[PDB]
RNA sequence: ACGGAAGGGCACCACCAGGAGUGGAGCCUGCGGCUUAAUUUGACCAACACGGGGAAACUCACCAGGUCCAGACACAAUAAGGAUUGACAGAUUGAGAGCUCUUUCUUGAUUUUGUGGGUGGUGGUGCAUGGCCGUUCUUAGUUGGUGGAGUGAUUUGUCUGCUUAAUUGCGAUAACGAACGAGACCUUAACCUACUAAAUAGUGGUGCUAGCAUUUGCUGGUUAUCCACUUCUUAGAGGGACUAUCGGUUUCAAGCCGAUGGAAGUUUGAGGCAAUAACAGGUCUGUGAUGCCCUUAGACGUUCUGGGCCGCACGCGCGCUACACUGACGGAGCCAGCGAGUCUAACCUUGGCCGAGAGGUCUUGGUAAUCUUGUGAAACUCCGUCGUGCUGGGGAUAGAGCAUUGUAAUUAUUGCUCUUCAACGAGGAAUUCCUAGUAAGCGCAAGUCAUCAGCUUGCGUUGAUUACGUCCCUGCCCUUUGUACACACC
């Protein structure tokens, strides 16, 4: 296979990978899969708020879940492992938050409370700025939008692909779909990876 | 008579023999409903085959299916039409038109 | 009877689909993605394909 | 579905041997890649006791993922005839 | 001494560069001759694509592009130590093909 | 509308996986078991 | 919010000065209408080469027909002398379909029959929705906290004046201090005789070495034929521009205007990203996004055959080809850039041979800075024929034949050959796009794609005229002002 088709599968095998996990995880947590290629092995570390559920009782669920991903992916046995190794600040995955807020209101919750808990719990995880946007027949109605925002947020530049985390999930309520839109700005200060202030941000020594 | 064949040699030229007599398209076709002789026997003579009921209109008429009425489809209502020797090389579905002729 | 249940389907735009979400229209066959345009644009980041110009 | 009892056993067997079915949306494939049957038959033998329980599944992408449960586990000894200890490869 | 070729493809380029650093200072402290590492240019696998899942509004496109980065570095060294300068290239995201 | 007439309670040929539960039919002139 | 109110600023989706046109012709294509068994359907600046919508089958949603259940599953009405499944041949059928029948064999607790309950649906609802796009709006706009004003809605901050592309800044000041947007940012296109490094890029000189010339020179081939180098090329790290310097002019600065230097002085050029509020804007026909409704075995599920989406008194939108000599034709000259390409396999194809052509055939290289490919592109240039005539302009329509793709080219898929040679003599009222490597002309790659570009997305080649403005038209921003408008001047 040519390197163009050879990465273009592999993003694509990614972008699989995600959704399977996104599906099968909602409820134990998932917020990220990696895929690292090694010459004897594939690892894929899945990062989970709870690795726990994900590895199951004496790994029992993380040794199926290599398995199907094994029958999925024609892969040879023991060429692929799966690794729930952690998330390590929940409060800055927009996916996670999403994925919570999306399991509050669907075992219910009033839609301002969650937000405004998932707002909550963003900012005081560090983040620099939060902000929540359920759209649809909040009750049923002409199907209005509301936000919830917290801090600030820089939309858009280049910053926004630097540090800012959306995600957007569908609730299915028993009166047609609503949608949660999950915006993150984390810390440019403790970035601990690019740049680690706003391009326009000058600090001076004296 | 077709291209440099009477139409008694015709009458007696397998479907073979004839392609090779035959324009680009009807020989690089075949180079790619048998009830009919049951028609063309099988009935009084002096008169015309029963019709026999097709939807294959790419059907090419090959001096084989001469004489006998053949009922093409064209998307509904089978048209019944005479093959003659003039129809030789022709595709089935350019004797039962498609549509309704406008009129406005 | 199954014999007669399915008719040639080795080419033309009947014969691919979306990976994703099974549709006929609209289908990216470059560097062999075959995924449909929206499904594409709605994962195109995590393939890799990214917005500059 | 009406199937054949050899071929329902070809999957049973696959199933809790191994733990989990990955099959492609294709009521069409003649054969499964795992198993030698028709995937419509494997597909629809889960659209089968799937529905009373037994396993999980997931759809994600035109490709169903069939996980065995609990009650699956006990309900596929009993079916199979198998002593109990041998329990599924994924555990 | 056989000789050998390796061949790192990515699209990060940050690490891409890693690894072919990696693999410079290795073979220097090994001792080993080598042929400076050739960057092939970068292919931008660029797609255009309607923004719009239906056909309506002003007709604006999108473009989304892959930029793949491609190295290679041929070299002479021995078993051993070529197994251990093919093993200490696992850095995630790049692709390394040793070819001899 | 296939009715499968009740037929209440009652040779051989080649391919021998047919295992003496083939018996054949006769119209006329009838020799293809219910396999072929 | 609006004004046929005012003031200030601004925009080739406005105009002025202009260029190319479009509207007129033929054809291509989309829309309407008509027709039809069906001509599926959505959409009416911000619908109409749009749905990536270039539909032979499929796609497909429509029409004439024919199959199958892919009707899970707790449950009760069928089963251990058969609940069920399948079928040769013939009728039957388009069909070599066990659809159904003639009718007797095969299989065997998997189904079948009814209830309950599911499942699928390109069925409806985009005025129930998510998401995504488009648009308002390509402008410069938007918002808390605390303080000030008002009973209040609300207001100030967010501003007179200059300035800027900019709510950009100078500054002013019942505000102060902030947030988003703008900018900054990111990608790309310019330069770098500087760094690193290159038989996947190239250059010189040695080998070998054909030509010409013969005092050693010109141009050449030498892809395992050496050595050195990185100017060309590539890609990493960086440099470089900050309107720098000098004048002029600004209220008082922010800035602006000249010249010089510079690779580049309009945000350096082009983009990507892009706020707050919204629209009953489009999409349920992208989605295994989805609520409700409808349907679910004579199906609106699904599949198969055939047809249709293309059908033609006619109106409209995007376009292609032209009307000729600044040209057509024939030779010859022989120059890009962006890209794509096949290992479970038929993709990009060099070269040889055959064929007038299209094309065929035998090999070859390429999973690719390696081969196709220097993509030997077209316009263009030179030399000739034509000679101003519906002409050797134009190539519509049509006849005959040869090929290719495809299971299948009929309602012509396309290519090729010969023949036929229509309108069109520069296009009314109207109307579009555009200010520099731009307009225009020119082709090429990619997307769709088995085949099918007159389409689109990009790319390069040749390369103007005009202007450097204004608010007249059409609009946009701010302020003041009037309002009997708030569904907001439709
Ligand atoms: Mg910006
Ligand atoms: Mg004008
Ligand atoms: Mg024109
Ligand atoms: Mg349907
Ligand atoms: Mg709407
Ligand atoms: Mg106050
Ligand atoms: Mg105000
Ligand atoms: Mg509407
Ligand atoms: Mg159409
Ligand atoms: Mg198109
Ligand atoms: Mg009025
Ligand atoms: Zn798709
Ligand atoms: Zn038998």
């Amino acid at each position: 296979i040519s390197k163009k088709r050879k990465l273009v599968a592999d993003g694509v095998f990614y972008a699989e990978l995600n959704e399977f996990f996104t599906r099968e995880l909602a409820e134990e947590g998932y917020s990220g899969v990696e895929v690292r290629v090694t010459p004897t092995k594939t690892e894929v570390i899945i990062r989970a708020t709870r690795t726990q559920d994900v590895l199951g009782e004496n790994g029992r669920r993380i040794n199926e879940l290599t398995l199907l991903v094994q029958k999925r992916f024609k892969y040879a046995p023991g060429t692929i492992v799966l690794y729930a190794e952690r998330v390590q600040d929940r409060g800055l995955s927009a996916v996670a938050q999403a994925e919570s807020m999306k399991f509050k209101l669907l075992n219910g919750l009033a839609i301002r409370r969650a937000a405004y808990g998932v707002v909550r719990y963003v900012m005081e995880s560090g983040a620099k700025g939060c902000e929540v946007v359920v759209s649809g027949k909040l009750r049923a109605a002409r199907a209005k939008a509301m936000k919830f925002a917290d801090g600030f947020l820089i939309h858009s530049g280049q910053p926004v692909n630097d540090f800012i985390d959306t995600a957007t999930r569908h609730v299915l309520m028993r009166q047609g779909v609503l949608g949660i839109k999950v915006k993150i700005m984390r810390d440019p200060a403790k970035s601990r990876t690019g740049p680690k202030a706003l391009p326009d941000a000058v600090t001076i020594i004296e | 008579s077709y291209r440099g064949v009477d139409l008694e040699k015709l009458l007696e030229m397998s479907t073979e023999d004839f392609v090779k007599l035959a324009p680009a398209r009807v020989r690089r076709r075949f180079a790619r409903m048998k009830k009919l002789r049951a028609a063309k026997l099988a009935a009084p003579e002096n008169e015309k085959p029963a019709p026999v009921r097709t939807h294959m209109r790419n059907m090419i008429i090959v001096p084989e299916m001469i004489g006998s009425v053949v009922g093409i489809y064209n998307g509904k209502a089978f048209n019944q039409v005479e093959i003659r020797p003039e129809m030789l090389g022709h595709y089935l579905g350019e004797f039962s038109i498609t549509y309704t002729p406008v009129r406005h | 009877e199954n014999v007669w249940f399915s008719h040639p389907r080795r080419y033309g735009k009947g014969s691919r689909q979306c990976r994703v979400c099974s549709s006929h229209t609209g289908l990216i066959r470059k560097y062999g993605l075959n995924i449909c345009r929206q499904c594409f644009r709605e994962k195109a980041n995590d393939i890799g394909f990214n917005k500059f110009r | 579905m009406l199937m054949p009892k050899e071929d329902r056993n070809k999957i049973h067997q696959y199933l809790f041997q191994e733990g989990v079915v990955v099959a492609k949306k294709d009521f069409n494939q003649a054969k499964h890649e795992e198993i030698d049957t028709k995937n419509l038959y494997v597909i629809k033998a889960l659209q089968s006791l799937t529905s009373k329980g037994y396993v999980k599944t997931q759809f994600s992408w035109q490709y169903y993922y069939y996980t065995l449960t609990e009650e699956g586990v006990e309900y596929l000894r009993e079916y199979l005839n198998l002593p109990e200890h041998i329990v599924p490869g994924t555990y | 001494i056989i000789k050998i070729r390796i061949t790192l493809t990515s699209t990060k380029v940050k690490q891409l560069e890693n690894v072919s650093s990696n693999i410079v200072k290795n073979a220097e402290q090994h001792n080993l001759v080598k042929k400076g590492p050739v960057r092939l240019p970068t292919k931008v696998l660029k797609i255009s694509t309607r923004k719009t899942p239906n056909g309506e509004g002003s007709k604006t496109w999108e473009t989304y592009e892959m930029r793949i980065h491609k190295r290679y570095i041929d070299l002479e060294a021995p078993v051993q130590i070529v197994k251990r300068i093919t093993q200490i290239t696992i850095e995630p995201g790049v692709d390394v093909e040793v070819v001899v | 509308k296939h009715k499968k007439v009740k037929l209440a309670v009652l040779r051989e040929c080649s391919n021998p996986t047919c295992g003496a539960g083939v018996f054949l039919a006769n119209h006329k002139d009838r020799l293809y078991c219910g396999k072929c």
